[PDB]
């Protein structure tokens, strides 16, 4: 009975029967579902939705050709957007949240500055919020080609979207009743102008982090210029609610892109670091063996300008003492005189 | 999916060092808790070739990130969750969105719940085949590799849960015994009396039944 | 094995040849060398595992092999005994004490109790292999007295070291070296015991109840031990005095109750 149900609606759908109120009806009838908390109630509407639907990525093609090649489209193309970007959060499968990233790069709703803003709040939110699944998508065990387009694809997006802001005119009505109190007024080094979303800057700066795509390295080289010019300052936001500095890189994003192997992101990073912050950076893991060396010729330099000051910020100094002594085990360059420093509160103790 | 290779849990046994920097970094990954525990902790033994030991441990485990996410689980305090975890006991006598919005603390709480929950639903029974208790062992590492991490701290430190019923319980688990398997693995002194209490339930094969 | 004929005598031939098999893999074991000492130890419970699959299927109704399947059962599990303190002694410092916590070191306090049962329990069987076999000669009997009092010397030591060295007062000075030993091995186990307890004596109090000192001398005892190899005795291949009792009674059956 259910089979020769969907067998008549399927000619029903895919003829020039098709009109605007059957099928946003049928649509939205099982476009809720995929919010539903309920695993299984997702992956019976996405099965019933590519049953009535139907080399790379064969196996998606029901997303990529098939689904945009409807009449009624353009109509239900916002209810589309909206819809994953509501399930983007929700559903967890890398592959999925893949396809949904090219879908959406492919047929963002454009025209609409609301549209795109909210976009890339929620692919912020994905890239921010959601860690692991960032790992799987960028998985650096098992790079592959749908790793590479989904990381080109939200280039695209962010790229597109800083060139939109850029085009913002100055007194214009932008400046509003915004939603958001975490919207920030970015200027560049360079005299630009634009208004920007933390989170998204975040999310920008931590796709830097992720390395050049294999294919194409254009618009990551662009992104990179813009954000992080040579021997220039870089940009920076104030808060509009208090004209106080905004922490545009807070100390988790600064650890995490100290592990990118990029050495203009480090480089800028390291600069004007506080011993604080310069310990607990060095007290962390997996970073690579050239910045561990950066790390501790930074802490030499520091030790040499302001050594009296480390001693007292120092919780424990054997940690510290050990960990310099397995990095210089590891290969590391620099820290001797931060590990002299840190030997001289150790007198020499009993052998064995 | 992925388990533990057996060269790796003879290594952990035999608590031999150089062949565990041999090791590849997948292997490294499953058996990440019990060796970010090693390290960084109370020196137990206070000799000078353990000292060697947890140097080249530290060594080995630097070049990873998610040892800084297990730290981080460590760092809790848990006195606190002693306490809610035994009064959530005596007053009894999505998950996974949960889990990724959750901070270290949070997920310990709610998949101490879950496991505690589990334990007390198989005791209770008769162990007539619970199919699937819970829906928080997704292949997505969010529910699954971080989880079995998170879940070895749980067996290490809260200790008062024993390993054998946390075995019993881990069979009803929908993909427990991969989780059950570098349980074991990072408790390598836990084999055989895991495998006594395993092998204490069922007499025939239960005519094949699940 | 070739020229044999039967089929239990064939199984028989086997299981011995397995056990020595077994016994020549104890030999890898070196001093102070305890990776090397536990992958011997499972190597040779492998072995082991099949001499007495070998061995329980040559038991026939005629002359069935009951002291040889006790007997390696029981060395079986000594030895897994032994490969489970092993794994103690890894443990103490493969699972350091949990940040909440002599109840510091939760986990090897529980493990050394589990030890010390299984200990307990196997001497209380050996004494059983002892009762049992009253067929047997008096070398097979001191043979299953030594197994029994190696057993009692690791559950002595896992006491005094780690349950409560505060009861040990031990009284163990005396003449225990001047006894005359019948065989080498005897001699040889009993060199070995006097040199585990006298190293049991001097950390009786020096040192905290879950150092390294003491695993470190536990599983020296262990290796030291299992150095010696295992000696077999008359009852295991030639059995005499053979005695036995139909013991017939009176007697699927009830009786009344005031009766």
């Amino acid at each position: 009975k259910q089979r020769q149900l969907l067998g008549r609606l399927q000619d029903l759908l895919l003829g020039p029967k098709a009109d605007e109120q059957t099928t946003c009806e049928v649509l939205d009838y099982f476009l809720r579902r995929l919010g539903s908390s309920q695993v299984a109630s997702r992956v019976l509407a996405m099965k019933g939705l590519s049953l009535v639907l139907s080399d790379v990525l064969q196996g998606y093609q029901w997303l990529l050709r098939d689904l945009p090649r409807l009449p009624l489209f353009d109509s239900v193309r916002s209810t589309t957007a909206l819809a994953l970007q509501q399930a983007i959060h929700m559903e967890t499968d890398p592959q999925t949240i893949s396809a949904y990233l090219i879908y959406l790069s492919q047929h963002t709703p454009v025209e609409e500055q609301a549209q795109h803003s909210d976009l890339a709040l929620d692919v912020a939110r994905l890239v921010v919020e959601r860690s692991t699944i960032m790992s799987h998508l960028f998985s650096k065990l098992s790079p592959s080609a749908a790793s590479d387009a989904v990381l080109s694809a939200l280039l695209s997006i962010f790229s597109r979207y800083v060139r939109r802001m850029r085009q913002s005119k100055e007194g214009e009505e932008v400046y509003s009743w915004s939603e958001s109190q975490d919207q920030v007024f970015l200027r560049w080094s360079s005299g630009e102008t634009a208004t920007m979303h933390i989170l998204v800057v975040h999310a920008m700066v931590i796709l830097l982090t992720l390395g050049p795509p294999r294919a194409d390295d254009s618009e990551f080289q662009a992104l990179l210029d813009i954000w992080f010019p040579e021997e220039k300052p870089l940009p920076t936001a104030f808060l509009v609610d208090t004209s106080e500095e905004a922490l545009l890189l807070p100390d988790w994003l600064k650890l995490r892109m100290i592990r990118s192997e990029v050495l203009r992101l480090v480089d800028a990073a390291l600069q004007d670091l506080e011993p604080q912050q310069l310990l607990l950076f060095v007290q962390s893991f997996g970073i690579p063996v050239s910045s561990m060396s950066k790390l501790l010729q930074f802490l030499d330099q520091a030790v040499a300008h302001d050594p009296q000051t480390l001693e007292q910020n120092i919780m424990d100094k054997n940690y510290m003492a050990h960990l310099v002594e397995v990095q210089h085990e590891r290969g590391a360059s620099g820290g001797q005189t931060f590990h002299s420093l840190l030997t001289a509160s150790l007198p020499p103790r009993r052998d064995s | 999916l992925q388990f533990v290779s057996p060269f790796a849990f003879e290594a952990m046994q035999k608590v031999d060092v150089v062949c565990l920097a041999s090791l590849s970094d997948p292997e490294l990954r499953l058996l990440l808790p019990c060796l970010v525990r090693m390290a960084l902790c109370a020196p137990a033994d206070q000799s000078q070739s353990w000292a060697q030991d947890k140097k080249l441990i530290l060594r080995l485990l630097s070049g990873v990130e998610a040892v800084n996410s297990i730290v981080a689980l460590l760092s809790v305090d848990f006195h606190a969750l002693e306490q809610d975890a035994s009064k959530e006991q005596q007053l009894r006598h999505g998950l996974t969105l949960e889990f990724e919005h959750s901070d270290s603390p949070r997920r310990l709480r709610l998949v101490l719940s879950e496991l505690l929950a589990i334990m007390n639903k198989v005791s209770e029974s008769n162990g007539e085949f619970f199919f699937k208790s819970s829906e928080l062992f997704e292949s997505p590492v969010y529910l699954e590799e971080a989880a079995d991490v998170l879940c070895i701290l749980q067996a290490e430190l809260p200790s008062l849960l024993p390993i054998v019923d946390v075995a019993e319980a881990l069979l009803h688990v929908r993909n427990g015994a991969w989780f059950l398997c570098l349980l074991v693995a990072n408790v390598p002194d836990s084999f055989n009396e895991v495998c006594r209490g395993l092998i204490k339930n069922g007499e025939r094969q239960d005519e094949e039944s699940l | 094995l070739t020229q044999v004929a039967s089929e239990h005598f064939y199984f028989w031939l086997n299981s011995l040849k397995e056990f020595s098999h077994a016994e020549q893999c104890l030999t890898g074991l070196q001093e102070e060398n305890y990776s090397s000492a536990l992958s011997c130890i499972a190597e040779s419970l492998k072995f082991y595992h099949k001499g007495i699959a070998s061995l329980t299927a040559a038991s026939t109704p005629l002359n069935p092999l009951s002291f040889q399947c006790e007997f390696v059962k029981l060395r079986i599990d000594l030895l897994q005994a032994f490969s489970q303190l092993i794994c103690t002694c890894n443990s103490l410092k493969t699972s350091p004490p949990p940040a909440i916590a002599l109840q510091r070191c939760g986990r090897i306090s529980n493990q050394m109790k589990q030890s010390m049962e299984e200990f307990r329990s196997l001497a209380s069987r050996y004494g059983d292999l002892y009762q049992a076999s009253f067929d047997a000669d008096s070398a097979t009997l001191r043979n299953v007295e030594l197994q029994q009092q190696s057993c009692l010397l690791i559950s002595h030591a896992i006491e005094a070291l780690i349950l409560d060295p505060e009861s040990a007062s031990f009284q163990e000075y005396g003449s225990t070296g001047t006894a005359h030993a019948d065989s080498e091995y005897e001699r040889r186990m009993m060199s070995v015991y006097n040199h585990v307890l006298e190293e049991v004596e001097s950390l009786n109090r020096k040192y905290t109840p879950v150092s390294y000192m003491h695993t470190a001398c536990l599983c020296n005892a262990i290796i030291a031990l299992l150095k010696v190899p295992l000696s077999f005795q008359r009852y295991f291949f030639q059995k005499l005095q053979s005695t036995s009792i139909k013991l017939a009674l009176s007697p699927p059956i009830a009786v009344q109750n005031n009766q």
